[PDB]
């Protein structure tokens, strides 16, 4: 299935503040009103390319996506990136342990790393040897779809893991729905308000008014 | 679409028709000039090198470059003044007006000051006011002139325009009845003077709801103040382009001075501070140029506001669509932010009627042609009247000349011609 | 003034002979209250290297770090460093610091640099093409070398796991041939937290004074004051529309703090003319007198000039109404400019001015017309 | 003091060639200015990239110099048309302009020529000695208002005469001096008299 | 000849373009003033000087 990604999918590009101003930027971002890819958890994991970085959402009360798988062949015949929630933890590994090769959760570690009514979404990245997180959660009174309103993700981690990505997988736990958004390079128009927080934006490749 | 160049007109020409106005409107046709762009100015070497000595110490191998930028911002700064002083102050007394207002029926009452403002502007300057809307070295320094000097100037330019009319431009202002200006004025365009005594409540009545149609248009419309709003975004947009400028990289490793004086050391940061100081001068020269250009444009400006004022304000003016689109009677100065406004007050015809008309008319085989306008008449009639205003006079030895017989004359006509 | 001029004689006028700057009081040093000492000794003197086909990283934070040590040891055949000075690494601090160690032949250390390619630099160890840090290297022969075979060779920052294994013989009689260590610090000079600094050491915190200042390796001059700006928990700078930083969260407490910069302005020098007199008046441009006889005007501070209550034309201006001369036991005045004599027109509805007699006046307008017909040679004036 | 317009246009020149022939002698980041020192101590392949920093810098300091010359060139043409229209209307003609052709109501203008530059010597009529005079916008005599043709009304406080605008030359009021238009009663402020018939 | 002033605006206008243009092959210290001979004969880092 598909729908509408509109607006959603910016984040804060750099770790530094500003306040009333419009900066721009340049890079690998959701592109507007792009086809998001969408699932349901009940009764709808494959394997994806990755591309140039991935968008990714859940819509929730339930919490039964819990995790991430990133690389080339995700199966151990080459390292892997493994992510996982566990209600205490997030959890990182790219270990030679064999992984739940049709993979759901019941309810060489030479990187390994530890920290409807919501809505929580992604931005997955790779540039130049790091891997990138950002994420926001956010309630929501539409349990039907993402909202067509605004709010930015801010970024969580950054991870050397120096390792190739071309493809990546979701994880699900059992004894709620998901979405996919290829990025692109792009260049992005971005406000921020008089707190620093960027409470709109444009993309410049959308249409001629955006351009 | 294909623009329309106008609403297309055959006008109704003969040999022999005439179209006289029968009726006249007053207009306050508002124009609107820049005089003085923001007197900016920069400290060059806070620009470029941002109180870094090791910055300034290569600054120096350029030369006469950060001292000439100086020296033209300082041209540009000091010439707004010149500028304004020779846009506003064409008179060397500040003229006030009388305690009481006995002008004939004329109200002026919105474009001569007002107590009540905290700055003694006239009410149409403090819409004006309404309407018009950093540490990096550079600085704004203030007008040599306050707005309220400014407001001062404008109030003695317009107390002498309203109580001596043109003649505080000659010697010291000769006080002369409103009401007996304007039948100069009348003069000036070639309309009868008693064209103004016969309708002098009506032209009162035109002039005072004709500045009333500019408190509205004011009042209700942004895009009068284009111009004055147009010069105070340009030198906006050069100052947050220059400021802008600073966060270029122009090739080196950052644009923030102190992230290579902390991260190389002198050698190296020799090689990139040179390329900032390159590209920032590149820009700084950029902008002077670009404000040097623009300053000649606004001078060219404030000659032609001081002309205006001149001629159209200390004077009336015979220069046809100079003074606003009609017959230019007089115009009263107001100050606006960064320039000057004038309220061009103008006779333009309105009500017109077609007549039959002949170059000359015959009497005793003797050509007579009209002193003063053109011969006309109804259909039955002749009558001689003036070129701007219908008022039909009959034909005599007073209102016209001889010369000669008859047969030269292409279209002449027979009449009777009437001798008092 | 006559310095400005390059002249001894100067007329009546006003110069902007120099640029009033509030001096820095004190330099105040703001950084990271940690003191655990960074493992350098864990990576230069390890119990193996790794083989450059799968180079080991190690990730150096939350510690002190002594560059000095390293760049002074004589030990290292090389220390080629890219976006930072050798001598700079103590002034300056990092989010993290990233260790890539491995062995290579010495023949192909010329390919670890941030734009290079080769057979290993296009495929096992890429630097980024615009990379900032240091590599640092030295011949291993007296431990490594044996040959040694173990020592395996084949995007920036790539990992990766016919076929490309290959290996080298190094034997202690090996010299381009030996095994050479190599480690490259990769700094990462992005504006999170830094928690990887140098030994410097902070001092107190100073507030609503100039001073030169230094937070994480920031150094700049300004009034450092407390702030309202709602920075959020990933920000440590803030910055203005020059890029130039307009606000840091404290490193130690954690607060946020704006950064003005220092008072400053013009310093216009009233004179009369040399030819008249050797007192002046400095207008020290926008500035309150608290800051630098006295007077204050809309356009400055005024010092040395005397206010006075009459109003006279404006013989020098100085700005907002504001104008001097000099005048009587002589001083030079200051004061708001009259505009001309002030005149009630006698108007009324039947009163006219007539003149009974006229004067002919003769003026003077002097107009330029050409300036001087120069012309450059232009080669001849940049080559001669 | 009087020449400055013209002194000051020959001082913007001279300085600005003395600022062109002093950026001679600016290092713009070459080990000399002098260009001579190096091409004898440096090889000609180190002292190219020298001269190459001198050629940017006295280039662009040329660059600056033309620019300067050519807006400082349009403002100096601006002034010229400016002269030679103050040549046209005000020496080979009179001007109507108000204050165009210097203070006061203007009689005719001479040329001097000055280095660089044109003087005029504007001749105007400056009004000077005034009296104060009751004045109408009008007169009525038999029921008739009547207007001046030139000039206006003024009485000295017993008798009414006309007289133009610019000089107190008094005229007895006349049908000559003066034009009919209606009944009085239009008129703000009209007086009677007599208005005698020559 | 009479067009003087007219034939010299064209005239300015276009030697003003056509200097623009020719500045396109102009060397300024580069190996090439053709873009393409760089970006052809050099890699891709000593080709940003
Ligand atoms: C990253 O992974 C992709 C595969 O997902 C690699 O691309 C393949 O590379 C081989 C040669 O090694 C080609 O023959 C294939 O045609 C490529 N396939 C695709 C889909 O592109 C890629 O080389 C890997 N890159 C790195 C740096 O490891
Ligand atoms: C001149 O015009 C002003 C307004 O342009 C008139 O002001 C009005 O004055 C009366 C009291 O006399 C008030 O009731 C009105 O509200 C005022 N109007 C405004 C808009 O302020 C003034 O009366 C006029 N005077 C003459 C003699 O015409
Ligand atoms: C000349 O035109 C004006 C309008 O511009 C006429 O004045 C109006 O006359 C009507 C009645 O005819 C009144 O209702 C309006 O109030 C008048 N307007 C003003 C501003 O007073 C004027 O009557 C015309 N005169 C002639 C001779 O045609
Ligand atoms: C042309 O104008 C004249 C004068 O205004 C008009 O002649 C008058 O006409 C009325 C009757 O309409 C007579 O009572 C007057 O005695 C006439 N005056 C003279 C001097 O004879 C004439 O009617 C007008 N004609 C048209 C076609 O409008
Ligand atoms: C003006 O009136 C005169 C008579 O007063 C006309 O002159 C006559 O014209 C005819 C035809 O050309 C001749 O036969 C007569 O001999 C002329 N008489 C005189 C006394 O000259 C004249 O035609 C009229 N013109 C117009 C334009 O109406
Ligand atoms: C106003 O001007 C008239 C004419 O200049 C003066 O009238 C004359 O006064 C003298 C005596 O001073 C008499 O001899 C003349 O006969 C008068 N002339 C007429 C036409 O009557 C008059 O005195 C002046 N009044 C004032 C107040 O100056
Ligand atoms: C000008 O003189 C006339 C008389 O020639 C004055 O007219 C008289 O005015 C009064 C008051 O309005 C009336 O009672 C009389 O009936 C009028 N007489 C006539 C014959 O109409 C007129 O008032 C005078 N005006 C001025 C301004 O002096
Ligand atoms: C989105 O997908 C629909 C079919 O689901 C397709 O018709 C449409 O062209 C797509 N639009 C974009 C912008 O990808
Ligand atoms: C979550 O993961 C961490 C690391 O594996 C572990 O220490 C923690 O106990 C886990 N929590 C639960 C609830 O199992
Ligand atoms: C760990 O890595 C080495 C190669 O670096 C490999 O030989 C070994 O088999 C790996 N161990 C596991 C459990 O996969
Ligand atoms: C900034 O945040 C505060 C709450 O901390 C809020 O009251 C204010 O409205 C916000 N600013 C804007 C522009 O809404
Ligand atoms: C004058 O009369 C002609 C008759 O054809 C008409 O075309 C023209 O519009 C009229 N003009 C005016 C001002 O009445
Ligand atoms: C005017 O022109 C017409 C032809 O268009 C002609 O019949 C008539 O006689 C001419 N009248 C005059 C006065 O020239
Ligand atoms: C490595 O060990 C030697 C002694 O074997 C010591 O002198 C040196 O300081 C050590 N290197 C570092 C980086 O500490
Ligand atoms: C850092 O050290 C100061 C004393 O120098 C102490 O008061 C402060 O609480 C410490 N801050 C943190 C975040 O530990
Ligand atoms: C300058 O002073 C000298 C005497 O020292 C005098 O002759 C000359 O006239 C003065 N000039 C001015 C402009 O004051
Ligand atoms: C000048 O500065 C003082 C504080 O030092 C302040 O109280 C005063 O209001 C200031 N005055 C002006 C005109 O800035
Ligand atoms: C100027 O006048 C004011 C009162 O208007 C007075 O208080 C003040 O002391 C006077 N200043 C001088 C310098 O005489
Ligand atoms: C005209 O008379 C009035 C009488 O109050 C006087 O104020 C004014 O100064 C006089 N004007 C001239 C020019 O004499
Ligand atoms: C002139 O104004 C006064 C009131 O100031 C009035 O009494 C007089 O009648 C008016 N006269 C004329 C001619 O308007």
């Amino acid at each position: 299935a598909y729908t509408n990604s509109f607006t959603r999918g910016v984040y804060y590009p750099d770790k530094v503040f500003r306040s009333s101003v419009l900066h721009s930027t340049q890079d690998l971002f959701l592109p507007f009103f792009s086809n998001v890819t969408w699932f349901h958890a009940i009764h709808d994991n494959p394997v994806l390319p990755f591309n140039d970085g991935v968008y990714f959402a859940s819509t929730e009360k339930s919490n039964i996506i819990r995790g991430w798988i990133f690389g080339t062949t995700l199966d151990s015949k080459t390292q892997s990136l493994l992510i996982v929630n566990n209600a205490t933890n997030v959890v990182i590994k790219v270990c030679e342990f064999q992984f739940c090769n049709d993979p759901f959760l019941g309810v060489n570690c030479t990187f390994e790393y530890v920290s409807f009514k919501n809505l929580r979404e992604f931005v997955f990245k790779n540039i130049d040897g790091y891997f990138k997180i950002y994420s926001k959660h956010t309630p929501i009174n539409l349990v039907r779809d993402l909202p067509q309103g605004f709010s930015a993700l801010e970024p969580l981690v950054d991870l050397p893991i120096g390792i190739n990505i071309t493809r990546f997988q979701t994880l699900l736990a059992l004894h709620a729905a998901y979405y996919v958004g290829y990025l692109q390079p792009r260049t992005f128009l971005l406000k921020y308000n008089e707190n620093g927080t960027i409470t709109d934006a444009v993309d410049c490749a959308l249409d001629p008014l955006s351009e | 679409y294909t623009m329309s160049l106008g609403a297309e007109n055959s006008v109704a020409y003969s040999n022999n028709s005439i179209a006289i106005p029968t009726n006249f409107t007053i207009s306050v046709t508002t124009e609107i000039l820049p005089v003085s762009m923001t007197k900016t100015s920069v400290d060059c070497t806070m620009y470029i090198c941002g109180d870094s000595t090791e910055c300034s110490n290569l600054l120096l191998q350029y030369g006469s470059f950060c001292t000439q930028l100086n020296r033209a911002l300082t041209g540009i700064a000091v010439e707004q003044d010149k500028n304004t002083q020779e846009v506003f102050a064409q008179v060397k007394q500040i003229y006030k007006t009388p305690p009481i207002k006995d002008f004939g029926g004329f109200n002026f009452s919105q474009i001569l000051p007002d107590p009540s403002k905290p700055s003694k502007r006239s009410f149409i300057e403090d819409l004006l006011f309404n309407k018009v809307t950093k540490f990096n070295g550079l600085t704004v320094l203030p007008p040599l002139l306050t707005d309220e000097m400014i407001a001062q100037y404008t109030s003695a330019l317009l107390a002498g325009t309203i109580t001596s009319g043109w003649t505080f431009g000659a010697g010291a202002a000769l006080q002369i009845p409103f009401a007996m200006q304007m039948a100069y004025r009348f003069n000036g365009i070639g309309v009868t003077q008693n064209v103004l005594y016969e309708n002098q409540k009506l032209i009162a009545n035109q002039f005072n709801s004709a500045i009333g149609k500019i408190q509205d248009s004011l009042s209700s419309t942004a895009s009068a103040l284009g111009k004055l709003q147009d010069v105070v975004n340009q030198n906006a947009q050069a100052l947050n382009t220059l400021v802008k400028q600073l966060s270029s990289n122009f090739g080196a490793i950052s644009s923030v001075l102190n992230d290579i004086l902390s991260r190389l050391d002198k050698v190296e940061a020799e090689v990139q501070i040179d390329r900032l100081i390159t590209g920032r001068l590149q820009s700084l020269q950029t902008y002077v140029t670009q404000q040097l250009i623009r300053a000649a444009e606004i001078r060219a400006s404030a000659n032609l506001a001081a002309t205006k004022m001149s001629e159209c304000v200390l004077g009336q003016s015979k220069r046809v669509d100079f003074c606003g689109k009609g017959y230019h009677l007089m115009s009263f100065p107001q100050s606006a932010p960064h320039g000057v406004v004038f309220l061009h007050v103008t006779y333009v015809p309105a009500q017109e009627k077609n007549f039959t008309t002949a170059p000359a008319i015959c009497h005793d085989g003797k050509a007579h042609f009209p002193r003063e306008g053109v011969f006309v008449s109804n259909g039955t009639h002749w009558f001689v009247t003036q070129r701007n205003f219908y008022e039909p006079q009959i034909i005599t030895t007073d209102n016209t000349f001889v010369s000669g017989n008859c047969d030269v004359v292409i279209g002449i006509v027979n009449n009777t011609v009437y001798d008092p | 003034t006559k310095c400005t001029l390059k002249s001894f004689t100067v007329e009546k006028g006003i110069y902007q002979t120099s640029n009033f700057r509030v001096q820095p009081t004190e330099s105040i040093v703001r950084f990271p209250n940690i003191t655990n000492l960074c493992p350098f000794g864990e990576v230069f003197n390890a119990t193996r290297f790794a083989s450059v086909y799968a180079w080991n990283r190690k990730r150096i934070s939350n510690c002190v770090a002594d560059y000095s040590v390293l760049y002074n040891s004589a030990s290292f055949s090389t220390f080629k460093c890219y976006g930072v000075s050798p001598t700079k690494l103590n002034d300056l601090c990092f989010t993290n610091v990233y260790a890539d160690s491995f062995v290579i032949r010495g023949d192909e250390v010329r390919q670890i640099a941030p734009g290079q390619t080769g057979k290993i630099a296009d495929y096992n160890y890429k630097l980024p093409d615009d990379f900032t840090g240091c590599v640092i290297a030295w011949n291993s022969n007296n431990l490594d070398s044996k040959g040694n075979y173990n020592y395996l060779y084949r995007k920036p920052f790539e990992r990766d796991i016919y076929f490309p294994l290959q290996s080298y013989g190094f034997q202690p009689t090996n010299v381009g041939y030996q095994p050479y260590r190599v480690v490259v610090l990769s700094f990462e000079l992005l504006h999170a937290p830094a928690t990887v600094c140098g030994p410097k050491k902070s001092t107190n915190l100073v507030k609503n004074k100039c001073v030169n200042f230094n937070f994480n390796g920031l150094t700049g001059t300004g009034v450092l004051t407390e702030s309202n700006k709602k920075f959020l928990p990933f920000q440590q700078f803030g910055r203005d529309i020059a890029d130039t930083t307009d606000a840091v969260r404290d490193p130690q407490t954690l607060e946020i703090l704006d950064i003005t910069p220092c008072s400053f302005g013009g310093v216009s020098v009233i004179t009369p003319g040399t030819n008249t007199s050797n007192q002046v008046a400095v207008l020290y441009q926008g500035v309150n007198c608290t800051e630098v006889n006295v007077f204050q005007t809309r356009a400055g501070c005024l010092i040395g000039a005397e206010h006075v209550n009459n109003s006279y034309e404006c013989d020098i201006p100085i700005g907002a109404g504001i104008c001097a001369s000099y005048q009587t036991s002589q001083s030079i005045i200051a004061y708001t400019m009259s505009l001309g004599a002030e005149n009630s027109v006698a108007y009324s509805n039947n009163s006219i001015a007539i003149p009974t007699n006229f004067t002919i006046s003769v003026t003077t307008e002097i107009l330029p017309v050409s300036m001087t017909k120069t012309s450059v040679d232009c080669t001849m004036y940049i080559c001669g």
